[PDB]
């Protein structure tokens, strides 16, 4: 494949350092997942 | 475009950062009323 499985994963970690947004801003985790919570209802 | 559709699309990629802190939204001081941001943020210039 093109991109070594180091690529891929440095890809997608990086995907995964990015999910926090919210309201680009810095959330911790917690306060993320209650932000995503209060929209429900 | 030859047997298809070319399209073109405008972005807007900014490119100069700069390092600040925000704040979830200012408050009264016995949270009384409350505020918080409507498509944008809210810094200190730094005397509060």
């Amino acid at each position: 494949p093109l991109y070594d499985s180091n690529m891929e994963a440095m890809y997608t970690a990086s995907l995964t350092g990015s999910i926090a947004g919210a309201l680009a801003a810095s959330l911790p985790f917690a306060q993320s997942i209650y932000y995503r919570m209060n929209g429900i209802g | 475009a030859p047997n298809g559709f070319y399209f073109v699309h405008v972005g807007y990629h900014p490119t100069d950062y700069v390092n600040q802190t925000s704040a979830y939204g200012l408050c009264d001081s016995s949270n009384t009323k409350c505020i918080a941001a409507k498509n944008g943020y809210f810094i200190k210039n730094g005397s509060d």
